[PDB]
């Protein structure tokens, strides 16, 4: 939900590295983990 | 038909039986997801928060080191910014599981730091750079400071790395639970328990509590075996929480004192070289909330039966094949147990 009631707000989308999670020194997930977009309420 | 035991006639064909089987699959997956959702969201929240918090700590520590270099040693900038950025980049890379050598981070830091100290602070006035880099370690100009920082940061960074990997693997196994595919025999037994009553023309009849118990203890014989390893996982994580913010934030003071130490012997050093050349609160709340789910795998069949429509009284109920007055009476799980054993060994060793 947009944190700000009126004007510029925020919307987040999480992307975890768990399917599968790296083990025994596996290469970590490549790219970004969070997604943020500006919203107008 | 291959599922619905035909005692009399039947109101459903083989295709309707397949539809009932797929709806049984979907209902089981939905029930498992509803059972696992609270714990999944708890661990996802905490994993995200700890990851962002560690990145914030590393960025702030790099910022403070850069600021103290800007203020106290302007002659070492802008080269100081490059090696500080490389050092803390390698720090973050180690935290996130990449193959980084901590001793090599510190050694490359001091190897890059010494030549600019010599050229700008000690002997004011590019090719001789490597001779200075060699003299750094050959003459032990920084004393015991490099090994002190090495142990100070390796000890915290390893526990943080393994904490993050443990959180992520817990997320992984909890996501696997509600996606656990079952045997075909269990598919047919669940179809009989939930839907095969409709094939016999019954509208609102529910299966017996005891029949649900035998079916669930039938297909969760493997899943319940995970409970020992999940309990050991919880307790080993509790062992680990009982660290990295303090160290990375005092790094700047330690480096400044090392620079003072090297400047202290400048007389002999210049001539010799000229000749030669709220976090703890979060992990506590996380462990106290995680200990409420230590019975997760042992209470799971009880959840499936107590949240599925069942006749608890075992009276006028469906027994999988007929309406009775009273009831008579691995591979993916192996992967879950493998990863739990691995992470549990890794946890216990940091203790
Ligand atoms: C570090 O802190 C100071 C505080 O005044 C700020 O001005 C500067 O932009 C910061 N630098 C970084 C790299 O965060
Ligand atoms: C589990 O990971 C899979 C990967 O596609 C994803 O589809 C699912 O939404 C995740 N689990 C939960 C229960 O949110």
């Amino acid at each position: 939900a947009c944190n700000v009631r009126c004007g510029r707000g925020w919307q987040k989308r999480s992307r975890t590295c768990t399917n599968p999670a790296p083990l025994n020194g596996g290469a970590f997930c490549e790219g970004m983990s969070v997604q943020k977009i500006t919203c107008t309420a | 038909l291959q599922v619905c035991l035909p005692k009399g006639p039947t109101c459903c064909s083989r295709k309707m039986e397949e539809k009932y089987q797929l709806t049984a699959r979907l209902n089981m997956e939905q029930l498992l997801q509803s059972a696992s959702m609270e714990l999944k969201f708890l661990i996802i929240q905490n994993a995200a928060v700890f990851q962002e918090a560690f990145e914030i700590v590393v960025r702030h520590a790099k910022n403070y080191t850069n600021a103290m270099f800007k203020n106290n040693y302007p002659s070492l900038t802008p080269q100081a910014f490059e090696f500080v950025g490389e050092f803390f980049t390698d720090v973050s890379l180690y935290i996130l599981g990449s193959d980084i050598n901590v001793d090599d981070m510190v050694n490359e830091l001091f190897d890059s730091l010494f030549p600019v100290i010599y050229t700008q602070m000690m002997n004011p006035g590019l090719d001789i750079n490597e001779c200075l880099r060699g003299a750094r370690r050959d003459l032990k100009v920084f004393g015991s400071f490099p090994k002190l920082i090495m142990t100070q940061v390796s000890k915290s960074l390893q526990v943080t790395r393994i904490f993050l990997q443990a959180l992520n693997l817990g997320i992984e196994v909890i996501n696997t639970t509600d996606h656990l595919k079952f045997s075909k025999d269990c598919g047919r037994m669940l179809t009989r328990m939930w839907y095969c009553s409709y094939c016999q023309g019954l509208m609102m009849v529910k299966p017996c509590g005891g029949y649900c118990n035998v079916v669930m203890q039938g297909c969760m014989a493997g899943v319940v075996e995970i409970d020992k390893y999940w309990r050991e996982y919880i307790l080993s994580l509790e062992e680990l929480v009982n660290d990295m913010e303090n160290v990375l934030l005092g790094l700047f003071s330690t480096i400044h004192d090392s620079i003072q130490y090297v400047q202290k012997n400048g007389g002999k050093l210049t001539t010799t070289i000229g000749k030669l050349c709220t976090l703890s609160s979060r992990r506590r709340e996380l462990i106290q909330k995680l200990k409420s789910f230590i019975n997760f795998y042992s209470a799971l069949p009880g959840y499936i039966c107590s949240h599925s429509p069942v006749a608890e009284n075992d009276t006028l109920c469906w027994n999988g094949q007929e309406l009775v007055e009273r009831y008579s009476q691995e591979p993916v799980v192996s992967q879950i147990i493998d990863k739990l054993k691995h992470i549990n060994q890794l946890l216990r060793t940091m203790s």
